[PDB]
RNA sequence: ACAGAG
DNA sequence: TCCAGCTCCACTTAA
DNA sequence: TTAAGTGGAGCTGGATGCTCTGT
């Protein structure tokens, strides 16, 4: 999450505005990108 | 006096916590953590605002969080400190966090619902008076302050006239700013056409608007409300009631 | 060929910073309960960082 | 404010633990005990405004004075005009008169 | 505070004592002209003042029909005043024998007890006013003509001047604020009589419906 | 909750409030001079700006290649490794490569002086590199870490690794256009 | 379906 | 492109 | 403990100026 937020930005108020959608992506277990792949793939409309 | 307005000015505009807190800290210690708010008594002083420690320790516990009256300490004249507890709802104890971009949003003083008021004074040279424009939609609480004639105010909204005064003031209401949109715009209408709209909307009990669905209700006829708008649905509807139609 | 490593380093246990409590909820998860012909940590302990 | 474990980059959350309350990383062993006192201040923007308006002077900082109005013929007045109209292929004006307090307001 | 607040328990009690003059109950001359210095002496600030039953008024009876028809007045105390405080008034009110009474909430009530004063008794009729539409009396406000209620023998000369039936008229709905400070039920009709730009005065009428 | 709260004319006193706030929050349970309670000075949590990663303690301007070339010779003697960035091309033929014209690194290049390095008046700093000087600019200011390796496979399963240094600066190195230009307008 | 005109 | 009705879902009171 | 009445949020279906003059 350190990367994420380094290319979001580095100010103060950058950060205060993007932290509650880390705070919402901790909530889930999402860590992996194994996770992050599993999660996505089952909102997929199946065509 | 100016002295006077600002004082029910102050009492009926929305004033937010962190308008007045000069500054919001989380401290983290060994034993515990809270969140501290300082509040800024000099802007206190000079806006005339009936706030203190005690004051914003009651506007708090107001649907935020669902913070208990213990939670909340009142230490000095200006600090408020506020240690938080388990959310334990789709939320972290971490909670901190929310309550760091949340509290200084609550309100502490005035009515929620006006955006802001301001002090307007007239033109006149053998008086000086000093009304109050407020840019709200709560006519009930402006009525209702200490300071404001409450006999003398009005709005523009004719919902809320119809639903605080009347529908004979809603009726008043409709008449006059019709008037008055016409006079800016340069036209002229005699007042008879403008009154007979009025008594048009406000027969019934209830202003009903000229949309088709104030239309639905004043009109009988099912092919007047069929040759304006949704054709179809009123000829099966009256099809279904067995609803017969005179040709009056 | 196709350039692309994989280190490993040890993190230690006897410093403050390592909460022993969580270390041995991680390495029951990760490792068997008392495998450990093939392991990703040697002892009952997370004890490496890979790279 | 957001700090990051030294391990795995992960954001760190508080907790509370048998001696101190520690910052914790949730997906590696990693705690930071609090041994003293730490702190954050926000310093938000204050209400800076009193803001009283509508004084006589704020209304008549516009052109015109001691014109002609069709009404009451006094010189104090207060202007504006328009051509935002072009089915109006004359001008449009619409005129204020307040040397009287009579308050016409006309085209 | 305790300026502010006193302020509210007496300009609410004015208003009470003024619609209590409207309705045709006896009110004497001077509570309709209580000051609030005067309001200072019966009752200090809130220390020494007592809010919820020190305000009563159970004085009120209709000095046009009878002495027994007499009314309420009670201010509760807790702002959500839920079915058990209603269900205390209704004892008491059941005691004494009254049959129409008021209620003063202060922030709001309970919707089971809003459901409550419909269907309790078609003989116990209770009025919920809020205590911010009291800080003001409406009747006073300029927007609002004069009503008033007519007699049944003037809604029968009314009604046959124009040839009309009852159901013809414009309405007014019970819900209207206006109609609730009278305090009138389905079938009486109102005199609206509304100021004009000259001296004159146009007489208008409205059905509770 | 009483609502009715009362309030006072009187002015609060600055210190009353300053000490109020002091003594709110000086406390501190420090006393625990113990291992658990210990905490390791060299793996404090990275604070998010990474030239500013010091949140807790024991309690910038942008620097030029003349400035930098300067520090490293005049203050220090201690030698530093750079990381430079060069053109896609070198001004160079490829020395029987079998070709083309095709591109000219540093990969066809041999050992010896390739150039020399010229730091003007006035912060110019060119690197005349055969007939042509190029321009050498500071790059983007890294501030993470970066490690300079050696990777040597002396046998087909096995060899070694071993680490040179830490690099700080990032160099680029950029044709001169104007001059380039300058010598046959078109 | 597109262009005009008042 | 903008706006009333209809239906789903948490949120207190009350037993 | 839970039955229930009512707030707030999302979905749905409706509507958007008058004529002639030609291809
Ligand atoms: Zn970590
Ligand atoms: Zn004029």
């Amino acid at each position: 999450d350190q990367e994420i937020v380094q290319m979001i930005g580095t100010e103060e108020h950058v950060m205060a505005a993007f932290g509650p959608s880390l705070e919402e992506c901790q909530k889930a277990q999402i860590f992996t990108q194994m996770q992050a792949l599993k999660y996505i793939g089952n909102k997929v409309r199946r065509q | 006096d100016a002295d006077y307005a600002r004082l029910v000015k102050g009492r009926i505009e929305k004033t937010l916590l962190g308008e007045i807190s000069e500054y919001i800290e989380e401290v983290f210690l060994p034993d515990d953590c809270f969140i501290l708010v300082k509040l800024s008594l000099e802007r206190i002083r000079l806006l005339r605002l009936e706030v203190n420690a005690e004051t914003v320790r009651y506007s708090i516990c107001t649907s935020k969080l669902r913070v208990k009256p213990g939670d909340v300490a009142v230490h000095g004249e200006a600090v408020v400190c506020v240690t938080p507890r388990e959310n334990s709802k789709s939320s972290m104890y971490y909670v901190l966090q929310f309550l760091k971009e949340d509290l200084p949003k609550v309100v502490v003083q005035g009515i929620p619902e006006v955006s802001r008021a301001v002090i307007h004074i007239d033109e006149q040279s053998g008086k000086e008076k000093y009304k109050l424009l407020v840019e709200g939609d709560n006519l009930r609480a402006v009525m209702a302050t200490h300071g404001v004639k409450g006999t003398r105010t009005t709005s523009n909204n004719t919902y809320e006239v119809e639903k605080t005064l009347g529908i004979e003031a809603a009726r008043t209401t409709i008449i006059n700013e019709i008037q008055y949109t016409m006079v800016n715009h340069g036209m002229s209408i005699d007042r008879r056409h403008v009154m007979l709209l009025s008594d048009l909307m406000t027969y019934k009990g209830e202003v009903l608007g000229i949309t088709r669905f104030g239309l639905a209700k004043m009109k009988e006829s099912v092919l007047m409300l069929a040759s304006f708008e949704k054709t179809a649905d009123h000829l099966f509807d009256a099809a279904y009631f067995g609803q017969k139609d005179s040709v009056c | 060929k196709q350039q692309k490593v994989e280190l490993e380093m040890a993190i230690d246990t006897l410093n403050p910073n390592y909460c022993r409590s969580k270390g041995e909820q991680i390495a029951l998860n990760v490792d068997g309960a008392c495998a450990d012909e093939t392991s990703t940590y040697s002892s009952k302990l997370m004890d490496k960082q890979t790279f | 404010m957001l700090l990051f474990c030294p391990g795995c980059g992960n954001g760190l959350i508080v907790e509370e633990g048998q001696r101190c309350h520690r910052f914790s990383c949730n997906t590696c062993p990693y705690v930071h005990n609090i041994t003293r006192k730490v702190t954050n201040r926000k310093y938000p923007k204050l209400k800076e405004v009193d803001d009283v308006l509508g004084g006589a002077a704020a209304w008549e900082n516009v052109d015109s004075t001691a014109e002609s109005c069709p009404k009451c013929e006094h010189p104090r007045a207060y202007f504006m005009q328009l051509q935002t109209r072009s089915a109006d292929e004359p001008m449009t004006t619409f005129y204020k008169c307040c040397n009287a307090q009579c308050g016409h307001r006309w085209r | 505070d305790d300026e502010e607040e006193t302020y509210r328990l007496w300009k609410i009690r004015k208003t009470i004592m003024q619609l209590c003059h409207d309705r045709g109950y006896l009110v004497t001359q001077d509570e309709l002209d209580q000051t609030l210095e005067e309001f200072k002496a019966q009752s200090g600030d809130k220390p020494s003042e007592g809010r919820p039953r020190r305000t009563d008024l159970t004085v009120l009876v209709a000095h046009n029909d009878d002495p027994t028809d007499q009314m309420f007045v009670f201010f509760p105390e807790e702002p959500k005043v839920g079915i058990k405080t209603i269900k205390v008034y209704c004892q008491r009110m059941q005691e004494e024998n009254i049959t129409r009474a008021l209620i003063v909430v202060q922030q709001g009530m309970t919707p089971s007890a809003k459901q409550s004063l419909v269907d309790m008794a078609p003989k116990y009729i209770l009025e919920q006013f809020l205590q911010q539409e009291l800080l003001i009396n409406i009747t006073e406000h300029e927007l609002v003509p004069e009503h008033v209620v007519m007699t049944k023998e003037e809604v029968t000369e009314l009604l046959a001047r124009y040839k009309l039936r009852e159901n013809q008229l414009p309405r007014i709905q019970a819900g209207d604020p206006v109609a609730r400070y009278f305090g009138i039920k389905r079938g009486q009709v109102v005199k609206i009589i509304r100021p004009s730009e000259t001296a004159g005065r146009y007489i208008t009428y409205r059905l509770v419906q | 909750r009483p609502e009715v709260i009362q309030s006072h004319s009187i002015f609060e006193q600055g210190p009353a409030e300053m000490m109020k706030k002091k003594g709110n929050w000086d406390k501190t349970v420090d006393v625990s001079d113990m291992g658990p309670s210990h905490i390791i000075n060299i793996k404090k949590e990275k604070r998010e700006t990474d030239e500013e990663t010091k949140q807790i303690l024991r309690m910038l301007p942008k620097d030029v290649s003349v400035a930098e070339l300067l520090r490293e010779l005049s203050l220090t003697k201690e030698e530093e490794l750079l990381f430079l960035q060069l053109p896609d091309t070198l001004p160079g033929q490829p020395p029987t490569q079998d070709i083309a014209e095709n591109a000219c690194t540093l990969a066809d290049l041999t050992e010896g002086q390739v150039g020399k390095l010229l730091i003007r008046k006035s912060g110019r700093v060119q690197l005349l590199l055969g007939k042509v000087t190029l321009d050498v600019t500071m790059g983007t200011a890294c501030s993470f870490l970066q490690e300079l390796v050696s990777v040597g496979l002396g046998d087909s399963r096995t060899g070694e690794m071993t680490v040179l240094g830490h690099v700080k600066h990032k160099l680029v190195c950029s044709p001169d256009f104007e001059s380039l230009l300058d010598h046959k307008h078109r």
